[PDB]
């Protein structure tokens, strides 16, 4: 029965995503903005992929952090193969794609995630954030805007939807996404892929810094 | 064997002798040496004739494939690296007598300043590769004798003209010091072959060019 | 029931084929016309395959980007191994023929997608541009003149169908392409053409400004 | 449950080939005559497999190229292996058969079509034609004057036992073949010609196609 | 379950056999000899597996080929490893017997066939004839006198039954295998092993000179 | 079901061996003595497998002697690897019991059979005869008379039960053994036996005349 | 061994020796080194007779394996293609003695102008290809001879029979000067084999006319 | 070892010596050197024995299983493929001094001109093979003397008799300036084998009639000894 | 080493000495070299000791594991073929110094007349065997003068025991001549050792027979 299988695999997963916790990503005028509701102090729902590309995600964390791994793998080989500019956040977002297109398809259990890949410009170079959202049968889509993941998302979306205006700070943007968040710092993980900074975009915003920010 | 390449403000130019040889013999007249590898890019292989075709010949063909598959060209620094790949690769075989070099000369479309976006590379055996900053490299068996003779002419490179112009002059110096590097041939009309780069891409030189720049050199020593 | 399974099957890949966002490729005077409604700036439904063979998809991307990266593999593996002229619209057509046949019949799912190869002349040649069409169950044609694929195709099919002309121009043929689509902007279509006029790699995008103007 | 497995996919593949255009192959005076129906300005299901041995395919393309293509690879190899005169048709239906054989059983669909394998004498020998019909189960048959497959075929073939008469010529058997075809830039013709020193496969295209009619 | 797998398996073999051509092998003064209706001229059913050992089937053609095949690759691999006068009748049925057994267990389908391996004294020597009979399931069996293979048997068993006797000349068996076959020439496929023969007992007898015998 | 599975498998297998005809081993004077209902000119359901160890079996001949090769297999190759004397009559039956009971647990279809290997002293030890029954699920036994193995068993076996014999003689034995097979001719059975005053082999067939004789 | 290939106005000819050694001792009086690999090819092989046989034989059924397969012939470039990976792959035993050169001719039906389609295209023991540009080339212990001879002999080439006269002619001197190159035999009437390609396809040249223009050759020295 | 084959009208004959040599030792003196490969063929091997032996046995199992296996015979140029194959597989070991060089006759019943039907072809180390069209070959250590032998006497060939004597009569040759050829050994009886092969299949030649034209060669060679200086 | 064999009416008889050298040094004085294969067939093998023996057990174990299988033993050609096949086997190891060569004998009862039942095969180091036709061989470092004192002898074979003393003289005279042979040593008792077959199968020779046959060989020789 391929059409009943398909419906629960997907019907499995959308759930296992539904009981999670909620992660936030969008554009602003330095760089991208990671912020993700987070309890624990050890474990990360966001991270660096590349030099401009960064990482996030939602649902069961050791199936995500697997396809964390794995993307890190393939950016520092496809890197170390051509060169480090030669890596980018389309080519992370497409090989999720089809990764995760694969896993939905022959394996035992489909995972239950939803993945967000983000790139800024090089440093002193112009250039519009980018963001991309793969989905647990691979299905992708870049949002111009903003990306939400996880639980409840259209409580989350409009919030955001209505609260967004891209080229916003760093601080006004923080806001607008913990308050979309809240539609549906200890319980925060937050993080930005900063445009100015020269190589290394991804840094971490934690402790008193961030709490400055809130 | 002689190929050469130089820097001009704004570009790049290569350019290459035409002889083959099997020891003392003349086996070619009419090699080309010098190939557009993409619309930035040339190369020019010296050593063992079968292996700097293979070379060029797939070292294109892995660049356009880049191009499709990604949607975009490789960065020049990976396509440096790629060519030092397969350098790197041949190193057991060039030890048996399959030795080639290539000679890597672009025009960076990504470079910040245009007028120096003009790229030479060359490479070692081992695939060891370094970016030429002084403006000029050759390789191949007459590669010293060119280099000498394009260190006291290059001060004259001040467009792509007269880098053609010098580029010319330096494979005649290599022809008149390195019997395996063959001159202008004005019987059979044979002249060496040269590529130019600049920001509007990778263009062959007109034979009918060459051969005027070779005339006059020989007229000139004359 | 093996009957059914593949009457499952077909459904399962037309339902996702169906719910896609439309593609047309249509003959012109100056070589081939690719058009597909598409939002994104950087996910792409129209690619270069070789010198003068063209692709355009429909349905899951993921899967015929897939396909598409093949179809690069094998295009510049037969060239490398023979030479360049010896790669055609033909053979590619047959190859994902035959691989989306087996995937069809092998494979956990179908593909939810639908193929366009397109081939021009060489330059300085004189041959009549070939379009094929693949679908997910390893089904091929070649239409003489235009090939619509994704969502609901009979619409734009038959739009299509009255409105065209051979020998169009490239500002035409666009009008007709759109005018179809829509019949069942820039920062929503994807453009491209396989121009016989340039001299090795026909493919080039139709994008920016260039675009506006031709609409 | 074998027994019900095997009359699914026995159906299935039947099926297949109910709905796909009809090809004939009949022997001719001349050799071997190949006429299918066929609009396609790209696609053959007629095709050369070796010197004197053609190949016919009615039913689903990309499954019977695939086929076509196998036994290229075959004859060509068997040919190279030994010499080219130890490759026959009675060898290229047997390979079809086995191969056939295994899709049928451990496959996941069996390949919906119906093959004909054919050959004519060497250039100057004398010997009668051989026509070989191999179907989707790997079956076997050879037919001493003619093959029909594709579609809906006692029609056809009905008509071509009357309409059979052995040494008809290739216009003769040719309208023959074309009639039970019914029972020309959208039909594709061929001969494997014994009138030829090697290559007998040879297409009969465009204007030479009407003439002969 | 496990008796409906050996029952279903068991009937498709038997059916495949039953509607198939008829084949029967019969001892006679001078040998062996093999008769089966065959309309083709082309598509053999009876053949030479080694020295003195012939072989017979009847079923699918396509499998029976396969296994005689693979008897051929069988003895010729035994004799070069071995000697050749070390390949017998008996060690052939032996293997088709595992073959069968085999195949009828682990294969997708059991192989419609059933096959009769027949060996002949050496030139000179003086031996009994050996016919052995193998079924789709691997049961083996060497009959004294004569085999019936393909289609229905019994008919032709039962008219065979009638009229055999050993020693009987070659145009008797000849004669008498035809009937046997009829009651169930461009249109037979004939051989023997004729014990005569110095090396190689196979040879087919075609055209005239079969007519002759009839 | 699995066990229920593996109940029908086990009936499956018991009904090949039913259908089968019998086959008879027993300890006698002079060695094991090994007698089958067998009419075939040329395929055997007893074998030598070693020095002093013999092989009996019932069922489907190509499965049977598939064992038999696999036992001879065995022992040739452990003799050959240790020494002669190392090979006994309780290491190929462990043996067949751990090979039939993978095949009854792994294989598509058990096999059909039920296998009896037999030993007999070396030249001049004085030792009992062994004899070991092993079936088709791998279980293992060791009788210290006689085995019964193929088609209906019980009344060959109770028959045998009331006129067996210790140090019975070879031509009283057997036909003992040919009566109990009764029960339940020269041209009808197969006959051997392990010969413990060999010196070595102890395998030999009891054919033609001299069975004749023995028939007497 | 020689082999010969030139190019006349509208296509080529190809012509062999028969000679066959095993050190100093002839070992073969006919053997056949020139073959019609398909309709618009040749191919002369020189060396290791037992690999040169090998390569023409595979090498044709390759080519025709693609057309079957594809429905089309290949590209003459992809012709050339296949025939250098052919040798390149040889070159291990090469080295060990199974050495192997062809020598390639052919009529492109494709190319444009078609008094320029002939083809001729020399081969390196690496693999390496020439498509040679000076109207013909030459292959085998005696090549150096006949290429000389033909040197000087080639602008009476106007057509096929002039071509294959000075293909004749330059065998004849190979032979000559060349111990390992056969001669044409008088008291045998074995003569050199020869391969004639134009428009029309590849047509082997009868026995006679190549024993005519031997004759002739000879009395002419005479 | 010599080992020659020639051409008759109908016809091939292949005939070889019986000596076995450990360097300067003979080691055999009735070594069968030339083989009946199918009804129309015979081949005959010189080199290293154990080798030669092989090849021989390994050719004829192959050429009989390609037959039962597709129920018709290789054609001749099959059968020549066949066997260069085998000869090149044997390179690598052949350098290392396990060489075996076959020589191949037949008859081809497919040919054209039956009187012409006959086959002779040689081979090389490497399998290069090739199809004699002068009538005569020879292989082994004795062939270059054999050859000229029949240089000189092939015009007497005119039938299978004449031919067989010609083929003895270059053994003989072959063996009076070859210690590594055995030349007909009257005292024990032992002569070279020949193999006859025409329309009607091939053939053992009888020892008796290979005596005889041995002794007659050799009363022959007495008489004109005498008769010159 | 040396071993012997010869041909009697109606059997065979082979014998061998019972000396072990590591290089001049004798390391064994009763090594038994001659086996029982099985009923009919009979094994010597010469060199190196540790793979001679292998060689006789794993044969023999081949011969009965054939015959256990099949229920019948195998031809007498296929022993051959099987001996011949491990020899080969064992090529490499012999150039490295593990050279084992056999001598075979046997009474083939499927052979056509009794009286000429009875077989001898000899086997060079490549595998290669030979069916002795002149009724006697010998294989070891004394084989030659074994072979050369049963020419001399054979004459005289008209029996078993006669054959016997034959084959003991024969070695006696190895001996003789090879230090690596050992003659008959009186001292201790020590004697060749030797198997007879015939129609009843093969029988070990018993001790005291060859020594009586030794000290009459020794006294005719004093």
């Amino acid at each position: 029965s391929p059409e009943q299988a398909m419906r629960e695999r997907s019907e499995l997963a959308r759930k296992g995503i539904a009981r999670a916790k909620s992660v936030v990503a969008l554009a602003y005028a330095g760089g991208v903005l990671f912020v993700a509701e987070n309890p624990s102090r050890s474990l990360q729902k966001i991270s660096e992929l590349y030099d401009r590309v960064g990482f996030a995600a939602a649902g069961k964390f050791n199936e995500f952090d697997n396809l964390r791994r794995g993307g890190i793998q393939f950016a520092d080989t496809r890197g170390y193969a051509y060169d480090r500019r030669d890596v980018t956040g389309r080519q992370l977002a497409n090989v999720y794609a089809q990764t995760l297109g694969t896993i939905f398809t022959e394996q035992a259990k489909p995972y239950e995630v939803e993945l967000c890949v983000a790139e800024v410009a090089h440093y002193g170079e112009t250039k519009r954030p980018e963001l991309y959202r793969i989905t647990y049968d691979g299905s992708i889509a870049d949002e111009p805007h903003f990306v939400v993941m996880g639980g409840t998302t259209e409580p989350i979306a409009n919030a955001l939807k209505e609260s967004y205006a891209e080229n916003a700070s760093l601080t006004d943007a923080l806001r607008i996404a913990v308050a979309a968040l809240r539609a549906g710092v200890a319980s925060l993980e937050v993080a930005v892929l900063d445009a100015n900074r020269p190589r290394r975009a991804f840094r971490r915003i934690t402790g008193s810094a961030l709490q400055a920010l809130l | 064997t002689t190929i050469v390449a130089l820097k001009y403000p704004g570009g790049v130019v290569m350019a290459g002798d035409r002889r083959s040889t099997q020891g003392n013999m003349i086996s070619g007249r009419d090699v080309r040496k010098v190939y557009i590898t993409d619309d930035y890019t040339a190369t020019g292989i010296a050593g063992t004739a079968a292996v700097a075709v293979e070379f060029a010949r797939l070292y294109a063909v892995e660049l356009e494939h880049y191009e499709k598959l990604e949607g975009v060209p490789l960065t020049f620094a990976g396509k440096i690296n790629r060519l030092a790949i397969m350098v790197r690769g041949n190193l057991a075989a060039a030890m048996q007598g399959l030795l080639a070099l290539p000679l890597l000369a672009g025009y960076d479309i990504h470079a910040s300043d245009p007028q120096s976006a003009g790229r030479i590379v060359s490479f070692d055996a081992a695939g060891g590769w370094n970016i030429e900053e002084e403006g000029y490299q050759a390789v191949g068996s007459g590669s010293l004798f060119a280099k000498s003779s394009m260190k006291k002419l290059y001060s004259q490179v001040t467009d792509g003209d007269s880098g053609l112009r010098v580029a010319v002059e330096a494979l005649y110096d290599a022809a008149d010091d390195d019997s395996a590097t063959g001159g202008p041939d004005l019987v059979r009309g044979i002249f060496p072959t040269a590529v130019i780069i600049d920001a509007d891409g990778a263009v062959d030189v007109p034979e009918s060019r060459i051969a005027e720049l070779a005339r006059a050199i020989i007229e000139s020593r004359s």
